[PDB]
């Protein structure tokens, strides 16, 4: 059950907004880069 | 006035506030309708991390702007 956290957090990479990512602070790009890649 | 949260996929978080609303405020709010814990939540503003214990007018957030939601990932 706590897979459930991710599943929100961290959306699928197809539908990530290309704009919003860009918005994001280089730190948090980063950490979602790393996140995505061990999916 | 009104703002808008944006998540990654772009969903959009319509929101009623005033300049004097402190970020955690914000958060609260966001609770109200997502169910996300507060501490959970990170917003985003002219692409710097904002503190809770600041206020939207510390940030020159005014009406209409846009503010980025990303969650925290499990164990963070
Ligand atoms: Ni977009
Ligand atoms: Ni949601
Ligand atoms: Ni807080």
């Amino acid at each position: 059950s706590d897979a459930g956290i991710n599943l929100i957090a961290l959306p699928a990479f197809s539908q990530v907004d290309p704009e919003v990512f860009a918005a994001l602070p280089a730190e948090l790009q980063r950490e979602l880069k790393a996140a995505y890649d061990q999916r | 006035m009104q703002i808008f949260v944006k998540t990654l996929t772009g969903k959009t978080i319509t929101l009623e506030v005033e300049p004097s609303d402190t970020i955690e405020n914000v958060k609260a709010k966001i609770q109200d309708k997502e169910g996300i814990p507060p501490d959970q939540q990170r917003l985003i503003f002219a692409g710097k991390q904002l503190e809770d214990g600041r206020t939207l007018s510390d940030y020159n957030i005014q009406k209409e702007s846009t503010l980025h939601l990303v969650l925290r990932l499990r164990g963070g």
